Formats: C-alpha cells, structure tokens, sequence
C-alpha cells in the first residue's frame, strides 16, 4: 500500500483533455494519469482524506485530480487538489449519485466477469476494497432509497433483455453488498420504509432475504405477493406484468438451484414464460428444468425458442495507447509460443452474453444422450417439424469441435500449461469436472498460471459443498481439512498475484476463504497462511480479505 | 371473432398469412390444415376458453399452495440441550432430536468459541473433555438457512472430591 | 539451552514453566536450575504455529493431561508428527505426565504404551503435578544430561 | 378437417400480442383480431379451417378481371390512317386524313411523308384534321403519306399523288362558296379578329380574263353580270 | 488518344467476389471479350456465372458477364444521374466486325438458366425472370430497338423454356408491342395451355406485377391496377416491389388511409445493395476535344444519400403529404398507429420528411451554388419540380455542375413529356414550346458529356436525354455544330449520335 | 454579303440571275453557294437542317434577306428567323411576278435597312436593290 502497486503512464494536461470530449452505461473508472477504483467519494472532504494519503506519499524517493462519474445523470465530477467543477454530457445529492455510481461500478466490474474469474484487461488501473474504505457498506444502504426510482439509467446485466426497477445493475449491487456484509437488518429495515411509498419493492426484499439466510421468511413473503388480494400486484398491465413475472422466477429458480423438485418449479417456469415470453430469463429456467427432468425433447424445443442478448454487453473498464512498479515465483514471460491450432481456435470458447449460458444447456444435453443420439433427437424436431435459430445451430458446431478435441485428447493420454489450460477449459466447458481439475493441477505443477489456479480453486469449493450435501466420522474430518488447506493454499496465491497487477479486490477470494472461516475459525485461518507462507503474506491476506471477514460482515462470526 | 386470411409464402415450417385489411402474420404450418397449400382462403376463428382458464386458475393456485405448504409455514424450533451426567473434570451434554421444519441445518456450535458438532443428527451427545468446583456455562448455537436461533444456556458446577492406578487389574 | 515446551490446550504447560520460574500465543521464561523454555499455545488455533519454533530446539517437553483420557488419541497424532520434523531431528525429548495427583489420571507407564515411545533419539517420561511441583526438577535434571 | 389449437396469450399491448402453446410455440398475433375480454394470460381457441367457398370466389374473380382487362387493352388493333386531299392550288394543297382510330394503341407521333421525312410532324393528329402544304412549284407533281407512329407498332399505307393547278386552272380558288373562314380558304371577299394573313369582289377579273389575276380596298378602282 | 487513359498482377484477391471492373493498372469497361483475336486488336475480364478469371463458352460467358457489367453500372445509378465513385475507371460505350447488341442476343440462350447466379437488382427474390442478365437484355433491346432479332430468339427459348415467355412480354412492352404482350400475358395467366406447383408461384406474381405496373404507368385506370396489385401481393407478400405498387394505386385512388397501411407493409432491403465499382489508394490526364466551401442543416439533411427501397417508400410519403399537408397526415398517421404498431423504418422516414419540409419553408420565405444543389434535391424530393429546375438553372449560372445538368435535363425531359401528352386531350404554341425545349435539352446532353469525357467516361441517360428530340427533330447533328465547336460536336457524333444513327437499327 | 432566307424563296435564282445574267433550273440547297458578282455573295440553304449553319458566315458579314412574296402562311417563320439580335450582324421581296403575292408596303408591315420588290425570274429590281448596297 506504500509507492508500489500505483502504475503511472506519462506531456502535461493529456489526462482530462482526452477525457473531456469523450462524454458524449455505467462509465469510466475514476481517472487520477492512471485509473482507480473503490475509493470513498460519498464525500467531498473525505475525497481531501484519500487525496492527502496519496500526497503523504509524494514524499520519500520515488523510483522510476481525481474524476469520479456518475450515470443516473451524465455529469463528470471533477475535483483537484481546491477546484471542483463539473462536465455536463442539490448539493448533496450530486455527491450521493456520484458515490452510489461508483460503489455500482466497483462490484458490477467483478461480478459480470465472475464468469472470466474477475479478468482484468485495463493494466493501469488500481482497485481497493469497496468496502474497506469507509462506513461504506451502511452508507450505500441508508443512501439507496435516495438514488432509487432512478436505477433504471443504470440498465440491467446483459442476461437481461427487460430492465425494470428491481432488474438492474443498482438492485444487483445492492443485494450483492448485503449478501457479502451479512446486513441484514440494515436493509430490512431501509426497504420496508421504501415499500410504504414503492410497493413494487417487496421483490428486492424477497432477493435479501435468499441471500441472508431467510429462505422460509422469502417464500412466505412471495406466497402473498401471488395470491393476497392486498398485494401490490391486484390493483397498468405491462408495468405490473414483468414484476409477477420477476417474481414466478425468483420462486421457479429458489424451487430448481435448492430443494430439487423439478416438478413443482416446471410449474412456476412455464407460468413465468407466460408472463414474459420475450424474456432470457424465463426460458432460460424452463430449458433447465426439462433437462433435470431428463426430457430433451421438449429440452431443445425450450431452448430454441430461448431469446439471445444480440446488442448489450457485459461491462469492463475501457486515451488509447507503461510504468509497472513490482511490489514468491512470478516470473518470465508466458505463451508467446505455438499451440495445437485446432485447439486455441476453439470457437466454443470466448462465448458472450446468453449464448454461453445457452451452451452450457447444450453440454449438459449432450452428456446425458450422446452426439449421436442428439442428432436423433435434432433431425425429429428441426428441419411439423419447426427452423433452427441458426445461433442454436451454430453451437452444435461449436459442441462437435469441443467434443472432438476432448476425446482425441483422452485417448492420447490414454504439454506446455497453455495447453493444459485450453484442454482444462474444454473439459470444463463440457461439464467434466474432475477430468478437467487434473489438467489444471498438472499446468500449476509447471507453472503458476492464474487461469489454472482460479478454476481449481472452484473446483476445491464444488468439491467442499458435494460432502456437504451428500452428508463416518473420521472421512469427514479428514476430507474437508484437506480440501480447506488446499482452498487457502490457493486464495494466498491467487491474492498475491492479484496484489502484483494492482488489484486488491476480489469477490471470488472473499467468497472463497469464506468457506474456510466458517469451518475454521478467523483466527485458525490466519496462522494456517502464516504457517504455511511468510508473515507479510499473511498480512496482506490479513488487509484484503481477513479484516473485511473479521470485523466488516456484522459479527457473523 | 372469425376472419379471413389468405395463404401467401408457404415453406414446411412456417407461412404468410395475408388479410384484407393488410395485415402480415407468419404462422406455423403445423397449426394449418394438410391441404392448405399456398395461395389458399383459410378461416380462422378465435374464440376465449373460459373453462380453460377456470382449470390453469385452479391449477396455479393449488401449486403456489403446496409450494407454501413444502417450503415455508414450518419453522426450526429450539435447540435445547440438557445435561446428562457430571464429574470432577468432564461432564456429558446432550440435546434433543433437532427439529427442524425446512433444510437446511448449516452448522451446530456450542458456546460456553468451542467446536462444531461434527454429526449432530447422529450422535446428540458431546462430553467436555478439559474443565474442580468451578462454574462453567452452555448454550447452542443452531444456525440454519432458514434463521439462526440460540437458546437455553445451562450453567452447572462441577462436582467436589468428596474409547486408580492401585486398583487396576495389573497392580 | 533453548527449550521448546508444548503439547495439548490444558495440559498445563503454564503451570509448568511458572512453578519454575488459555494461552493466545506463547510464553518465553528462563529457569535457573544447578534452560529458556518456550511455551506455546496448545489450542487448535496456534498449535499451527509450532513449526515457527522447531528450528534450534536443543529439547522438547511434551506436557500431557494424565487426567484427560479422551484425547491421547489426539496427543498421539501431535506428537508422532513432531517427530518426523526434521528441524526436531536430534532434539532431545521429555515427556511431562501432569496432573499425576488427580485419582483417574493415567500411570506414566500406561501413557508410553498410548503414545508409543517405545517405536523411537533420548526420551525419557516423568510423572509430574505442576500444582505441587513434584517430579519437575526431576525432568530437567534428565534434560541437562542430554 | 378443422385443426383446433388451445393458445395462451403471453404478453399484450395495444397493437400485438404473443401466443404461446404448449409445444413452445411463439406468434407474433394482432390484438385486433382476438375477443373483447382477452386480458393477458387467458386462454383462447384457434380454429384454423380451410374456406373451399372463398377459394372459388376468388378464383372467379380473378378470371373475371383478367378477361376485362383483355378485352379492354389488348384486343383492338388500330389502325391504317387514310390520307385524302381536301383542296389543291396553284402553289398549295391542303391534306387531310380521316378521324384516326385507336381503340387502346396509344398513338405516339403521327408524321407527314413526302419523298422522305421532310415534312412536318402533326401537332394536334384528334384537335385538327387538316393540314396545308404551304411552298410548292406551280404545275408541278407532289406525292404524299402519312406514318402513323403507335406503341403497339407503326401502321402506315395509301399514299396519294397530286399535280399543282396551272394558272389557267381556276378550281382550286375558295373565297368567303364558304360562309366561315377554314383551313382551305385562300381569298377574303366594322372590325373583326378576322385572318393571320388571307388576302373585293377580283372574281369578275377572273371570269373575264379566263385566268386568276391589286384589288384591295386601298389601291386605285376600275361590272357583275346579272 | 494517350488522353483519357487513368494511371497509377498483384491481387489474385478473389474468393470474396455480385457481377464482380476489367484491369488493364487502370481499369476499362466496354471491352470486346467475345473473341480472343478481337481483344488483341484492342491492346483480364471476369464472369460471375463461373468464378474464374480470364473454350468458346469461356470466351462466351466472360463476354455476357461483362456487358451486363457495362449496362448495369449505368442502370443501377440511374437515380444518382450514373455518379461514378472510381476515378481511374475508362467507360467505353459497349454498343460502340460484329454488332455487341446482336452478338448478345444470340449469345444469350448459351448463357441463360445461369442468370440467377447474378443476383438481381437491390429492389429485388431473384428467378430466371427477375435478374441482372435478364435486365441487360430488355435493356440492350430497348436501347438498339432489335426488335426482329430478340424476337426470333425467345421463341426458340420458349420451346425449352416455356417460363421465358415472360421476357418476351417485356421485350414487346420495351419495343412498342402493349397489344402483343396483353395477349400474351393473358395466355398465360388464364389459357389452360399455359406453363402456370412451387417454381411457378413466383413468376405468376411477376406476371401480376408486370400487368399491374403496366396497368398504372399507362393507361392510367387505377381501378383495374388495384385488382390485379392485390393479387400480386397475395402471390409474394415478402416481395417489396408488389407492396410498392399497391400503395401507388391508393395514393393515385386519393385512398391515404390504405395508402399509409400497405406502406407499413411494405418490406425493406436490410442486406442487398446496389451495383458500383482492387488497390486501396495518381495521374489524372484531361483530355482536349472546386468546391472547399461551407449551411450546416442544408447539408446535414439525413433525407439525402437515401439508398434502397428507403428511398423509393421516401418518395410516396413526400407524394401523399404534397395533396393532405404535414397536418392532416398526422391526423392520419394517428389514427392508424400507436390499432397497429409502426415499423420504424417509417417512423424515421416522418422525421425526415419534417426536416425537408423545414428546410423547403426557410428558403422559399427568405447563395453559392452547392448551396442551391442541396435545396434543389431537396425541392425535387418533396416534388416541387418547378421550384427545384429554378435553384439548379441559377446554380448553374455562378459555375458549372453536374448535378444541377443532369436534374435540369431530367426537368425538361418531363416537361417535354407532359406537353406532347397534354396536346392530346393552339398548335403554334405547342410547336414553339416543344422546339425550345428540344434545344435545352440538346445544349445540356452536350455539356454533360463534354464533362464525363473530362473523366474517362464515353458511355444511358445522356443517349436518352438527346433521343427525345431526335424522335422530334431530324437537324440535331447541325444544331450541335452550330452552337457547339467542330471538334466538340464530333465528340458528341462519336458517344450518343453515331449509335442513333447505325446501332439502332433504322430507327 | 450573306444570303439566306426561308427555304423556295429564290435565293440561287437571285443569286446567278447576277453573275450569270440567265435563269437556271435550281434544285434544294444542300449545302451553300458562293458568287462574285465586286460583291462576294454567300448564298446558304433555307431548309432547317441547313438553317442551323448560318451562323458559320454571320462574322465579317451586308444581309440580304430573300423573302418568298406568294407564300402568305410562312410569313410568320420568316419574321422569327430575321429577329438582328446577332452581335456578328451588328430585304428581297422575291416573286412579286405571281398574283396572290404580298406588296413592297404589306411585308415591311409583318417583319416590322431597305425592302425591295423583286422577281428573280424576269431579272426585275435586282439591280435596284444593288444600288442601295453599295
Ligand atoms: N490438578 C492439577 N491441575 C493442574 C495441574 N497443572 C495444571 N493444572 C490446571 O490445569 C489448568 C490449565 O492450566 P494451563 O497451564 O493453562 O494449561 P495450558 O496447557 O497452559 N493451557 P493452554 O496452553 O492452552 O493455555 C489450570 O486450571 C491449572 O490449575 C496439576 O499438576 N494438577
Ligand atoms: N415565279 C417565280 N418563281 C421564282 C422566282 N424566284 C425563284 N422562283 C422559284 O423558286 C424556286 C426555288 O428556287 P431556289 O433559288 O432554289 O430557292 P432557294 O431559296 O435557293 N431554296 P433553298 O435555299 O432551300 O435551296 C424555284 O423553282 C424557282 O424557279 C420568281 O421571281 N418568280
Ligand atoms: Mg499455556
Ligand atoms: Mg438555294
């Protein structure tokens, strides 16, 4: 946190002039030359505070103007170091938009690439803990209800084609931050005051209550929002359809993801496509409830008619073009090398928005039936017969090339850690799990490799929860230590590199090292990586992710 | 309400149907008579299903009543613990059969900080290992997805001197 | 000489080292006898931290609750692992029977057979009651003639 | 052969709506064309039959309608354009053609055709039938035909010989016998719009003198026989 | 002559290859690629029908391939007066030992039933009817008048191909034949002996489209169009043109109501795009025989450079607000959409059509020359054609400019039109009034191709344009070479008169 | 001296009635003809093909203007033809012999400088109007 970690690029005023006259989503990070996020901007004499760290470290020798934005209303707040002005496209309110916008902005970044494990393209860019750096996580909550109604500029993640005010990307912040801070009574208590003026509300206290462990008080909630007269529902017809819509999915997904019965969340899924046909989500539940219940055929007849996102994109952080200050192997350059040329042209991968989630479905169809029975199954439905949505067919492309690799692959075995990754990735991509761990296990034996390190660590967490759920003695106490050592093993050294490239914050690791804390206890844990790893290791571990679950999640240890 | 349409485009899977009033409505073709062809007058008449309707409402509400009835309106109860016997150094605690109305049961702690109870639907006793006339208290810690609840603390006082070397079998 | 006391969490490695001269970390006292013994917490939580005091360890006492039956088995695993350690390769060890005064306690006979001392470097078990300080002396006069 | 379907009306507004099956079927539906009372999420029924009486109506329509525009355009075919001579002089003649016939043609250009092109090309072929041939040599041979340019094709035929009249040949003289003012009128005999350029009762002078021979009203005076 | 030659074998860039211009490095149109012994009389011509570029039937298809190129550059402009976009292109005139307008009748059955390999035009479902080959030869038989020689051809075609009667009809229509070709659509369309279960479909809507548009362009009787419209529209619902002759018909039937309905569904040309002309870029030679001026919303008017189908639903919305007024098509744009839901497309076409009539009312209720350019197209789009003839006649007095001759002429082309039409239903001032426009015309023909000469261009609406007065006036070669120079009517004898002349079969 | 004029009006008459004092069987113009008579006539066609070329000989031009008397329907065509607006230009009335031909004083009336009445035939004020020119 002292010089290092705080990358630089080089004649003076190029910054904001490039910025200027590109104002015509959610927006930019907060350019300072070099880009930041997380930091506090819910006020402005707080903003001198993190400008004052940043000045006390203009001291020493060094070896070689914030603007934050906010998009309910399209306004560039500039503040140097004091001026503040602001770049169109009371006062109060203009440093509680801006500062809602930017805590929206620092876990939407992290949460719609959580498919990618949190990639990050943007070098320059600096990122802190949201939530360390208050207090934040109660401040978004008693300052929602005042940014609320407003959500919607926000728009909406891109699996969702219908934004609304509960579907978009400051609800799912919201119950994002609640989720991981554990507060509870905090939200509940700000949203019930919300509901007496916005009715339609009670949606996004249903989606806290899942989140917070409070599936009996959730159900019990929906149950009157669907059949109670007094119900915000009984009383337009497009405004008011999408919100019951809203909620058969909640009540389809809560029925699919946990307590099994496929038979009852049938139910609620085909009524939700009834409320909203021209939704992603509504189809998207349908398609998988009929693979649960293995029928394939009404399977791909759901899963055609399924809508794609053909114009909205997850968000990333974008003047186009370094300083790299280094703050226990990371070394030597990776790739830059040939690979098998069928195997990094796999089209299969690198797939966005709902046509990833579709192929997922696909997978999962092919591994049950086989590629020569699902062409049985798709020469009987496609050409009273109906067309292929031509991006249906392409995926059966895309799932004969995977397929083909990954068995010429397995009968080989029956490589440089790029190809293990590639393999890994294939192998995860059609549903093999264990097979697809061995390859990423071996390429972390050669070489370090985040890719690797990310998704075995995901595996170590579905590995964790599966004894869990399927729960003699003496198994369970070995198997889950064994898999919690090897969880932590893996957090340090994915945060260390995390560290490197000036990041300081990731969900994935937080949740990650959750699951250890709550078998373990907070102050296990902490000697487990300073045992096992060096003390100023642990204590960044401490500083990035252990003090946020010691102290900043509402004593829920 | 019944209108007249005509057969425009016809291929295997769908077809245009064209109206006097220049409306264009694609139509699937399996939903057409089998000698429709093209360029032929069909009548379509569209007429509400009342009774339909009646059988889905009915339907839907005795879904949405036995989700109700499965997940929710049954809570977990008390986690209470009683003591079973006391010595000088250790005693055994134990606890009821928990009951609990929906899954599910996420961890059992004990709290007198101490440990989790690995199997707690299978063995509902725990006996304190390290403790002479000294007061100690208990209570559990019942944390489930459906709300944590703790209750019942039970203090006790460990009894006075008044899976024996001299007495063994061997002396 | 540098001595390393450590075993399970209320086996009364406190006791010991201050008859001489729950813990959340360690102790470091020196006693005069005719030794710097380091004490650490035996609780789960820092028992991992053990390691960080296996290098220069010229002696190890092993505290054990003869009282405390149910978790030998647990004493056992500790203290076969320690001695696979390498940093505790030519490390003498003394094995502490304490709380030998209570009635159910263990022999110091009884407690070799569970923890197998005899598969093993010098080793020598003494009954000892750091209440009353008996047998303490004893052990360190075995620890000098290493 | 009537195929009923049981449709469920998914999403509505004020122009379409969405109808969904159970087979997962999704169509794109005009709100106009569903009952009063359909709401959203209610279920209607489809009936798709074939009209074999509206197929034969058509059908007899369309034969009906193609056999008028047949009869109208496309079955008359006009039209040779007859030239005939109305009168000849000594330096001109005055060509005229019957009323051209075109039941649907159309008629493009009609052109005047003397020993080639030369000629002119008839402004108004239906307004004005007449047209006069105004330089020519006396006592002297002329052939003339008329083409008639059509877009159902070019018809032209019967072309006619004339000889101008000698000075002694007096036929070709009209004054004003003729009470109104025409094409053909070559002499004149309170103010009037009256001629463009039309030169005295001059026809005793021409009587006596066995030839067409300085009468105006302006010049000098120098007996009719009854 | 050395002149006129472009300057500036390095780009076998093909597999992306439409029609696909010969290179010679500048590149040349109106080559004879018949014969290989001919070419070299004249020193790499492409065929789309086979994608190789260059044994009769080679020479053969090549040849066909490159006169439909030579023919559609110049149709397929048409509405942009032929612009040409490539400078370091030589266009020749392709009907300038053997007769090209013969030579592509009787080598045209050797190369139809490949003709669908040409695509067909941007308002175009292509067919063996309806494609660029099929255009080119009504094209060639209407521009030589070879009546005989196509005639005798198709008939032979018929005999194999009954489907090709069809372009008979249209060959009859081109070459003054309405009576022969009702009688023979007729023939098809209700004779039993007729060709007319699945391929027949849409040639009978083309057949419908034909006598429809053939019904409305003459012969007016919109009541009859209307029929017949409706029936094509029945037959090819997906088709743009059988759509965009029905909302004529209500348009012309004073219908808007139905008018605004059939133009909702009327579908748009989302993917097509019209023909135009290796290297990514000079030498320009001016042969012997600027602009950088600034109104920011004259020239930032979205209703120009309109392509496709857009452009022609464009013109019909600008038709029915010229006899209802901006007023009372909202009244009817709000009665019958939000009822039915409006296609976009013609949403937009309402916010343009705002800013025309915008920027019409400014300049008629208050200037450099492109400045009257960009209010004459905009007067000639809202169909305020003697208002527009003025701003390019005073546009054109400042300085010269091709876009204000070429839409000038086109005025008096349709003025011309209207005249002899007009005279049907005194006779000095009808031959006074066609004769002064017969020499407007031929002085701005001159002056237009004295201008594509300047660049490289030898070569349909220029033949026309000077055509009409032909038709007229025997006489137009000395009226060129009386107000014009010796060298410069010579110009104008070599590209326009000497085809009126020889290649138009005695015309 | 440039003669032209509407077309049967008498100008190659005219013209070699002067230079070779004889009447000659003349034909339609398609061309011109050129004389001296010392005055340098050029004679041009009066058809409206050839009509088109006069203004090759306007430069370095005295105009005769022959006008055909007889011919009452194109006195018209003559009038619009002669209306002198030419910048390089900065009158015949021939066959006065026929009977139904205008007078010297009607013609100067329509074409609205001197006009002689001529006849080309018999030689008549020919060299009356040859007088006035020089
Ligand atoms: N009866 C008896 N009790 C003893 C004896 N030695 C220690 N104890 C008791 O054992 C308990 C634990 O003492 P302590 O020294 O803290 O043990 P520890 O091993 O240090 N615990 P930790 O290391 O985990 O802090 C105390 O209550 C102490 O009185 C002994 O010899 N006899
Ligand atoms: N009666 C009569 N005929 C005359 C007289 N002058 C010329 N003509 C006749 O007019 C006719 C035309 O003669 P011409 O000189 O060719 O006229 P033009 O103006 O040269 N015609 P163009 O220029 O078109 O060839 C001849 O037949 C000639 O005899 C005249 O004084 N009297
Ligand atoms: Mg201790
Ligand atoms: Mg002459």
């Amino acid at each position: 946190l002292s010089q290092t970690s705080i990358p630089e690029v080089k004649v003076i005023g190029y910054a904001l002039h490039q910025r200027r006259a590109r104002v015509g989503d959610l927006g930019p990070p907060d350019l300072i030359f070099f880009y930041c996020m997380g930091i506090d901007t819910s006020d402005p004499t707080s903003i001198t505070i993190f400008a004052k760290k940043i000045t006390d470290l203009f001291l020493d020798t060094p070896q070689i103007s914030i603007s934050s934005w906010n998009a309910f209303r399209k306004y560039d707040v500039n503040i140097i170091v004091v001026q503040t002005y602001i770049i169109n496209s009371n006062v109060n309110m203009i440093w509680a938009e801006t500062f809602m916008s930017g805590i929206v902005r620092d876990i939407m970044i992290m949460k719609d690439n959580r498919a990618d494990g949190e990639s990050q393209n943007l070098v320059e860019t600096l990122i802190f803990n949201p939530f360390t750096s208050g207090d934040v996580a109660n401040n978004f909550i008693k300052l929602f209800p005042l940014v609320y109604e407003k959500g919607v500029y926000l728009d909406a993640p891109t699996h969702v084609l219908n934004p609304s005010l509960t579907n978009n990307y400051l609800v799912e912040t919201l119950v994002e931050i609640v989720r991981l801070t554990k507060s509870l009574e905090a939200c509940r208590k700000m949203l019930k005051k919300l509901i007496e003026i916005h009715p339609e509300a009670v949606i996004i206290l249903i989606r806290v209550y899942f989140a917070c462990d409070l599936e009996i008080d959730a159900v019990d909630l929906i149950n009157e929002q669907l059949n109670s007269p007094s119900s915000f529902l009984a009383d337009t017809s497009h405004i008011q359809l999408i919100f019951k819509s809203e909620l058969l999915s909640i009540q389809s997904e809560f029925l699919l993801d946990v307590k099994r019965d496929y038979k009852l969340a049938k139910e609620v899924a085909m009524e939700a496509v009834n409320c909203a046909p021209n939704e992603f989500k509504t189809w998207y539940l349908l398609t998988r409830i009929y693979i649960k219940l293995n029928d394939m055929s009404n399977a791909l007849l759901s899963l055609n008619a399924c809508p794609m996102s053909q114009v909205k994109e997850k968000y990333v952080l974008r003047a186009p073009i370094l300083h790299l200050p280094l703050p226990n192997p990371m070394d030597v350059q990776l790739e830059q090398k040939s690979a098998d040329p069928n195997l990094v042209n796999l089209s299969a991968s690198s797939l966005k928005s709902t046509f990833q989630l579709a192929y997922k479905l696909l997978t999962e169809i092919v591994q049950i039936t086989g590629w020569e029975q699902l062409l049985k199954y798709r020469s009987k439905i496609f050409v009273s017969k109906r067309l292929c949505e031509r991006w249906l067919d392409n995926l059966f492309m895309l799932l004969y090339e995977d397929l083909k690799t990954y068995t010429d692959w397995q009968s080989e075995q029956l490589k440089l850690t790029v190809e293990w990754e590639l393999f890994g990735l294939c192998a995860k991509r059609l549903g093999h799990l264990p097979e697809a761990a061995k390859a990423f296990q071996i390429g972390l034996s050669q070489r370090f490799s985040p890719v690797c390190a990310k998704n075995l660590l995901q595996f170590y967490i579905d590995e964790h929860k599966r004894i869990r759920r399927d729960s003699t003695s003496s198994q369970i106490l070995s198997s889950i230590n064994d898999i919690d050592s090897s969880i932590i093993d893996l957090v340090v050294k994915i945060c260390c590199w995390n560290h490197r490239w000036y990041i300081e914050f990731s969900i994935i690791l937080i949740d990650a090292l959750s699951v250890a804390v709550q078998d373990m206890g907070i102050t296990k844990v902490h000697n487990e990586i300073a045992s096992r790893f060096s003390d100023p290791v642990a204590q960044l571990i401490d500083d990035n992710i252990l003090n946020f679950l010691k102290n900043f999640t509402n004593d829920t240890f | 309400v019944d209108v007249l349409l005509t057969v425009g485009k016809l291929d295997a899977s769908l077809a245009l149907l064209t109206t006097q009033d220049h409306h264009v409505i694609e139509f699937p073709t399996v939903l057409l008579p089998e000698n429709v062809k093209a360029g032929s007058i069909i009548k379509m008449q569209v007429s509400q299903n009342l009774e339909e309707e009646k059988k889905q409402r009915n339907h839907f509400k005795s879904i949405q009543a036995k989700i109700l009835e499965k997940y929710g309106t049954h809570k977990p109860e008390s986690p209470v613990l009683k003591i079973v016997n006391v010595t000088q150094t250790s005693c055994v605690l134990a606890w009821d059969p928990l009951k609990l109305g929906s899954a599910k049961l996420k961890s059992l702690i004990l709290y007198r900080r101490s440990m989790v109870i690995p199997n707690p639907f299978k063995v509902t006793t725990t006996k304190i290992s390290g403790l002479v006339d000294t007061p100690y208290e208990f209570q559990l810690k019942l944390i489930t997805t459906s709300g944590t609840l703790w209750s019942e603390k039970v203090i006790l006082r460990t009894h006075k001197m008044t899976h024996v070397r001299g007495f063994y079998l061997d002396a | 000489m540098r001595i390393l006391m450590v075993g399970l969490d209320g086996a009364g490695k406190t006791t010991v080292l201050y008859k001489l001269k729950p813990t959340i970390g360690f102790n470091v006292e020196t006693v005069q006898y005719k030794f710097t013994v380091w004490d650490v917490g035996g609780l789960d939580r820092i028992r991992s931290l053990w390691r960080h005091y296996y290098r220069n360890t010229e002696g190890v006492i092993f505290v054990v609750d003869s009282n405390d039956r149910s978790r030998i088995g647990e004493a056992r695993e500790v203290m076969q692992r320690m001695l696979n350690e390498d940093e505790l390769r030519n490390a003498a060890w003394l094995v502490f029977a304490n709380k030998q005064d209570l009635p159910e306690a263990m022999s110091a006979a009884e407690i070799t057979e569970k923890l197998g001392l005899h598969s093993i470097r010098p080793w020598f078990i003494q009954a000892t009651c750091a209440t009353s300080g008996e047998g303490l002396y004893e052990g360190l006069e075995w620890l000098s003639n290493s």
